[PDB]
């Protein structure tokens, strides 16, 4: 029996039922010497897995190794029919767990090929970007560590030298899934259920590196600029910031695109993992530079205007709980009350202007890439 | 069991005339937002120089005011688009702010005068898109030239002919609140014209072939039953054929768009349908469990609900009649059509 039964009320009530299990690597991702190899063999299980399990009323059987601020997971998803609204009753998890145990090793190593090189081309296309792969550089020297940018989804090199010898880990990586402690998520019937009250403490990597200068040379331009924020506080990482964010190059007539017009293809976006806000703009790039830097120095907000940001990240947020995926994805990683979607739309309401001074006071330059 | 589930959806699912348009109704309970779609009947086919494109920019400017920066000041994202047949206009927003933000959209759609700087700007607008799906793209956009051979009497004349409540369908997906006429007195906001005939403007390097045997939900059962199993055979034998689809609410019959230089191949994979008996009957078994799948998981985003309404006119007919249609599907239609496609394609 679960120790409890956290019921979450005036849920969307679904078509479909969803019953989910989280389970906690307490190491760092960048801690995990097998990490190319925990992927792929998780990736491997989860096509097998979903052959035998993707099944009426079954709609969707999920199963990945994912982090959360900077720890690794083992995810296992279930979305089925309701029993009243289906022909065939679900599976319990105990019957989940016998056919995660019950898989094939040849079945596996029919698969072995097709997940390496499903897994290699993920590693190059989020390396390979024309925007993004700035802000992978920068990641990389302000950490000193390349887990936190271009190794986030794994070593190419590593996962490349890969052979089929990994199916003699499958046993290891089938009992942490089935008997490694974990949380489960139940969404049915207009409400969540939590199987406990455990909140896994985020890790935020530290800046090794302040003040980064990516010199780089190429033919065709573009740049990006990074900025962290200290004493982040739980409700300035899911709310305030991102809400920053949209106030500041994003909610219509951003600070930057009217800053920039007047020179006259702008984009940011908070990265909630490393703490860090990027700013990507595609000669005339030295001008946007200063331009930048000092039109982020001199910020201003009003409260006019920052009741717009509240409503704008209110539905943003209430768009993410339309679906039953970002859902089940909100409630997983928020802590405490924040997983309540209705506390959460609470806390955006209850913010004031106050919290972005005193988010800009924290707020400083420490790395910038140009290519 | 699967019959409680339908009847589930048919309860919430409710389409009634409002003044002289007519609103399709979807509540559900419990719903973070609330999508609003207006849809008028013209697009890209209706005129062949991108007039229906240009009168979608147009449409946001009344008296100098424009309703995108007044839906942005009321935290709502007024998106627009134009495709073959239709104009859309969808936004999103909480439910105590549908009516204001309905009946405020209705007003600029309603509106029918459009000064000379506005309509400049407009193509100046739309001139630097076209400099800047590609053929559908280029088509639905026009040419610079084409969009330069009309004036203000045209878009005016044009507007009071299809912006009407008559040719116009509206789509509320989300909430638990009706939509009224005492809400929206711009439903009745009608000119001197009636709904539009429908008239299909449809123009080398491709062919188009009709899906046509059976009413008018069976003809998207079998062109997407059949557009599915010729991709499936094309990549065992690694065919490079694409095979577009031509959808449209305002067509009983459904298409297939495929390149005229990749029609010998499609027509081998037609001809190679018939070849295994148990083939057609065990795909389409395979959709029809695939497509309810799809449906019970898409009845979830409104967007997505959107689409159905959209493709299978769900709320004129209802999701019993929608799973009816699926399941009356049998290999004796996907063989007759089978046959008209290979005539099709014989001459």
């Amino acid at each position: 029996q679960d120790p409890m039964d956290i019921k979450i009320n005036g849920i969307k009530k679904y078509t479909i039922h969803v019953l989910a299990k989280v389970s906690a690597s307490g190491m760092e991702f960048t801690q995990e010497k097998d990490f190319e190899h925990q992927l792929l063999l998780t990736d491997m299980l989860e096509t097998v897995i979903r052959k035998s399990v993707e099944v009426n009323p079954v709609l969707h059987f999920h199963l990945r190794k994912s982090i959360i601020m900077n720890h690794s997971y083992f995810i296992l998803g279930l979305n089925y029919i309701p029993p009243a609204f289906a022909t065939k009753n679900v599976k319990s998890i105990h019957e989940i767990y016998q056919a995660i145990q019950d898989v094939n090793d040849l079945q596996l190593l029919d698969e072995f090929e097709k997940s390496k090189e499903k897994l290699i081309n993920k590693i190059q296309q989020y390396k390979h970007s024309d925007s993004h792969s700035g802000s992978i550089r920068l990641k990389d020297r302000l950490f000193a560590d390349k887990k936190y940018g271009s190794d986030r989804l794994g070593n190419f090199e590593k996962m490349n030298k890969i052979t089929d010898n990994i199916i003699y880990a499958a046993p290891d990586m089938v009992n942490k899934i089935c008997e490694g402690d974990g949380l489960f998520y139940h969404i049915n019937d207009g409400a969540i259920h939590i199987s406990n009250i455990k909140d896994f403490n985020y890790y935020i990597p530290a800046v090794i590196n302040e003040g980064v200068e990516d010199i780089r040379t190429d033919f065709s331009s573009i740049l990006t600029c990074a900025y962290t924020f200290e004493h982040v506080t739980d409700l300035e990482r899911e709310i305030l910031i991102p809400m920053f964010d949209g106030y500041i190059g994003k909610y219509g007539h951003s600070v930057l695109f009217k800053t920039l017009r007047l020179v006259d293809h702008i984009s940011s976006h908070y990265d909630q993992e490393s703490n860090l806000l990027f700013i990507t703009v595609l000669n005339q790039l030295s001008t946007i530079l200063t331009k930048i830097q000092h039109t982020i120095e001199s910020i201003e907000f009003d409260s006019v205007s920052f009741s717009l940001s509240k409503v704008m990240f209110e539905n943003e947020s209430r768009f993410r709980f339309e679906d039953i995926n970002g859902l089940l994805s909100h409630v997983i990683k928020q802590h405490g009350e924040y997983k309540n979607p209705e506390s959460f739309l609470k806390a955006i309401q209850n913010t004031d202007i106050a919290d972005f001074y005193r988010l800009k006071a924290n707020m400083r330059w420490v790395g910038t890439s140009i290519v | 069991l699967n019959k409680s589930f339908v009847k589930k959806l048919d309860e919430s699912l409710n389409r009634k005339q409002v003044g002289s348009t007519n609103v399709t109704r979807y509540k559900i309970e419990d719903s973070y937002l609330v999508l609003a779609a207006v849809r008028v009947g013209i697009g890209g086919l209706t005129y062949h120089n991108g007039a229906a494109h240009f009168l979608e920019h147009l449409k946001f400017w009344r008296y100098g005011e424009n309703i995108y920066n007044l839906f942005f000041q009321r935290g709502a994202i007024l998106n627009a688009y134009t495709t073959l047949e239709f104009t859309d206009y969808v936004f999103l927003s909480k439910e105590e702010s549908i009516n204001e933000n309905l009946n405020l959209l209705l007003t600029f759609l309603y509106h029918h005068q459009y000064d000379e700087k506005t309509i400049s700007l407009e193509r100046n607008i739309i001139i630097n898109e076209i400099n800047g799906i590609e053929k559908e793209r280029h088509c639905i956009l026009g040419s610079a030239e084409s969009i330069s051979r009309m004036g203000r009497k045209e878009f005016e004349l044009i507007s009071q002919k299809y912006y009407t409540p008559e040719n116009t369908s509206i789509y509320v997906i989300g909430g638990n609140q009706d939509i009224d006429l005492f809400h929206i007195p711009t439903a009745v906001m009608t000119t001197q014209y009636g709904k539009p005939t429908h008239k299909v403007n449809v123009n080398k390097d491709m062919i188009l072939l009709p899906v046509e045997h059976g009413d008018y939900l069976k003809n998207r059962m079998i062109c997407h039953l059949i557009a599915d199993m010729i991709k499936h055979l094309a990549q065992q034998l690694e065919y490079d054929v694409s095979v577009g689809l031509f959808i449209s609410t305002n067509q009983h019959s459904c298409y297939l768009k495929v390149k005229k230089s990749d029609q010998k191949r499609f027509s081998s994979l037609i001809q190679q349908l018939s070849m295994d008996e148990h083939f057609i009957e065990t795909y389409i078994k395979d959709y029809q469990w695939r497509f309810m799948n799809e449906l019970v998981i898409n009845f979830n985003q409104l967007h997505n609900i959107y689409d159905y309404m959209t493709e299978y006119r769900l709320g004129e007919y209802t999701v019993a009649e929608l799973f009816g249609s699926l399941d009356s599907v049998d290999k004796l239609d996907i063989l007759a059509v089978r046959n008209e496609l290979i005539n099709q394609l014989t001459v």
